[PDB]
């Protein structure tokens, strides 16, 4: 509410609260594989090697 | 000895005036304690003969 209880008499209609922007959330996840190996570089679509 | 202190109500936010309805902040009572004192005693006597 916030027509309820008029303080005296004037009072403002709904929306008139100012609020903070930012964008933020409380967890992500864990993550490690995307840095342990080793990474081999590729040009082609397939390599062999005996 | 003073009372304890205290158990304050939540003001539920749809009237206003004072008008608070505070449940009365009631002062209790101080209070005393009576410190009660007792007498202890002996005697003994001798004799010329002992």
């Amino acid at each position: 509410a916030v027509n309820q209880s008029s303080s005296v008499e004037v009072s403002s209609e709904s929306y008139e609260t100012i609020f903070s922007q930012r964008i933020i959330r409380d967890l992500q996840k864990e993550l490690v594989v995307g840095a342990l190996f080793e990474e081999l570089p590729m040009s082609s679509k397939i390599l062999t090697m005996l | 000895v003073e009372p304890d202190a205290g158990k304050a109500t939540w003001v539920a936010a749809s009237t206003y005036g004072t008008d608070t309805t505070t449940g009365e902040e009631v002062k209790g009572a101080l209070k005393e304690i009576h410190f009660s004192t007792y007498k202890l005693a002996a005697k003994s006597f001798i004799t010329d003969e002992t």
